[PDB]
């Protein structure tokens, strides 16, 4: 385990240095991995073995296999402390970089905050610690906090200064503010490393094809149109490498309309994303805006199965009410009034202020027989909006349907 | 038989573009002859229940 | 077509923006089963209260018309004794905030212009024989002691 670890063929070691047409026969690391199973599971209270068997899974590729040996890597000492009594200072330090980035990277969304307090225990002497960047790193940039996030980048200097990511960060994700050349000469910086041509090496070159190609992609901006055509190097790059990369062309897609204004290929885009998934906000409001308005709702009606399928996907569509019509008016004029009205209950929930879920519920509440409620919806769309023309109409055809020409003849004078 | 309808423009379209359809089902709209479809034309000889 | 049982131990506490819209919230606290019931009735799927009197059962009632005075559809209080559908209509009365309350008695109903219906198990029978005006108008009707 530890020794065949010192003389492994990944990781920085070997076994030359600590000493003191035709195949190969040298030690390799398939040895290794048949003792992790049978031998290490038997014996109780054998932490060092945990904390290897650990991190050799944890980085390469896997926050998933490493977990059943974490809760008992805590259970081993910290129950034999009582009969055996010995020092911890250094437990707090390393579960907390095992324990905590298994939740952060494996789980996106949900648990990031795992570790609470034991990253403020590290964070006191020594000005934090390689997991009180990795692991809050994601906490101060991707959730979007900018009070140290901005200026505690590089309080990876304590352990180690010259590592080849940890240093870019400074101006990748604060990309926002002005320090655009600066972030990609940091990120030039941070490319020497690996440069693969496999799926388990090749995945970092993979995700920086679309780290720069955003930087570069906004440098632009924050006049000129040079770096702007030149941008597709690196995003067709990033479609090339590693297999199959969605975030490439809906990315930069709506990004085609913004200076050259070139739209003829923003159809092809979208059309490309149709092959990896193109489950986000762009991709579907385009995909309706060409076929809705052909008319052909049909084709639009494809979308609902990953527009808000997605789940992910719903909490940054939940502002406005756009996710739920192009859902809900693909139902209308296909003629299928029941579901009409859920997604426009949803759509009304969250817009108050609007016509076409109102008057587009009440056009359903009109067509299934709920009359006396399409009077009530149609007339606050006459209260909402000013004085809506199409809304007059339909109430006097739901006024006449039920009987009454009270106001009838009154509307009607207006139309 | 034939019937007057109009949809919507395209996108966000509140009321502008409209085509036209034609529907067919049953019979008559009214409660003489059956007219389970719930769809009906309301007469002026109904209380508010009974 | 499914009945699943749920446990009672499990909670969405996100009761803010679970409902979209400003629909009601109360300054006594609701039972945690009961806001999950509410939760229920926004998605479309049915109900079933099997609780106990005096105890918080009107959470279904309040947003039996919260959601149906927003959402534009009405609701039947169907109780079979006639002092309840009083009682209970006093109940609607009080409790909620200027609501279009109505009751259905044998000489003539109180309120014509209701959102909010109440009448007896044998006059809810007399819609469906009849044909009636408010079962177009009704989708979530409420059925008292079953």
């Amino acid at each position: 385990i530890l020794y065949s670890w010192l003389s492994s063929k990944l990781s920085k070691y070997d076994i030359k240095s600590l000493e003191s047409d035709d195949i190969e026969i040298g030690l390799l690391e398939e040895e290794v991995v048949t003792v992790l199973t049978e031998n290490i599971v038997k014996c109780k209270n054998n932490i060092l073995a945990h904390r290897i068997l650990c991190q050799y899974y944890l980085l390469t590729k896997e926050y998933e296999a490493a977990l059943p040996y974490i809760k008992n890597g805590i259970s081993l000492i910290a129950y034999n402390i009582k009969d055996l009594g010995v020092h911890l200072p250094l437990t707090k330090r390393e579960f907390s970089l095992d324990l905590a980035t298994v939740y952060t990277y494996v789980d996106a969304p949900k648990d990031h905050n795992a570790a609470l307090k034991l990253y403020d225990n590290i964070l006191s002497g020594d000005f934090s610690n390689i997991q009180a960047k990795m692991g809050k790193g994601i906490i101060f940039i991707e959730r979007k906090n900018w009070k140290d996030a901005m200026t505690l980048l590089t309080q990876v200097h304590e352990q180690s200064p010259n590592n080849l990511e940890v240093l870019s960060e400074l101006s990748w994700s604060k990309a926002h503010m002005g320090y655009m050349d600066e972030a990609l000469a940091g990120l030039d910086t941070v490319i020497k490393g690996i440069k693969g041509m496999d799926l388990r090496s090749i995945d970092f070159r993979a995700l920086n094809l679309w780290r720069q190609a955003k930087v570069y992609i906004m440098k632009h901006a924050s006049a000129k149109q040079e770096n702007v055509k030149c941008a597709f190097k690196l995003l067709i790059q990033s479609i090339k490498i590693l297999d199959t990369f969605a975030p490439g062309f809906s990315t930069l897609g709506d990004i085609y309309c913004h200076y050259y204004k070139d739209h003829l290929r923003a159809f092809k885009c979208y059309f490309k994303a149709f092959d990896l998934d193109a489950g986000d906000y762009t991709a579907a409001k385009y995909i309706t805006e060409t076929y809705a308005s052909k008319p052909n709702w049909q084709a639009a009606s494809s979308i609902a199965s990953r527009l808000i399928k997605g789940e992910k996907a719903k909490a940054e569509l939940r502002s406005n009410n756009w996710p739920f019509r192009v859902v809900g008016i693909a139902h209308l004029e296909k003629q299928e009034e029941s579901d009409s009205i859920e997604w426009f209950q949803s759509a009304l929930r969250v817009d108050p202020n609007d016509v076409e879920s109102w008057v587009g519920l009440g056009q359903a509440y009109h067509a299934c027989g709920r009359i006396e409620a399409s009077i009530k919806v149609f007339d606050k769309a006459i209260q909402l909006r000013p004085s809506h023309t199409f809304a007059q109409y339909f109430k006097a055809i739901s006024l006449c349907d039920v009987g009454e020409y009270l106001e009838s003849l009154d509307i009607l004078e207006k139309v | 038989r034939t019937s007057y309808q109009f949809k919507r423009t395209g996108l966000e379209g509140k009321i502008s573009g409209y085509k036209e359809e034609v529907d067919l089902k049953e019979v008559a709209n009214a409660n003489a002859s059956n007219s389970l479809s719930i769809t009906r034309s309301i007469n002026h000889n109904q209380n508010s229940v009974r | 077509e499914w009945a699943h049982v749920v446990d009672l131990n499990h909670k969405i506490e996100n009761f803010d923006e679970l409902i979209p819209n400003p629909a009601r919230s109360w300054p006594f606290e609701l039972d945690t089963f009961q806001k999950e019931a509410v939760y229920h009735l926004e998605q479309g799927d049915s109900v079933f209260v099997a609780a106990h009197t005096s105890a918080g059962k009107t959470v279904v009632a309040e947003y039996a018309i919260a959601m149906a005075h927003r959402n534009m559809t009405k609701t039947i209080y169907t109780s079979p004794i006639k002092a309840l559908s009083n009682q209970k209509f006093r109940d609607f009365k009080e409790t909620f905030d200027d609501v279009n309350i109505g009751l259905i008695t044998g000489d003539v109903q109180i309120n014509p212009d209701a959102n909010c219906l109440i009448m007896t198990t044998e006059i809810l029978r007399s819609m469906l024989y009849r044909g009636a005006d408010l079962i177009r108008d009704v989708e979530f009707v409420i059925f008292d002691e079953v």
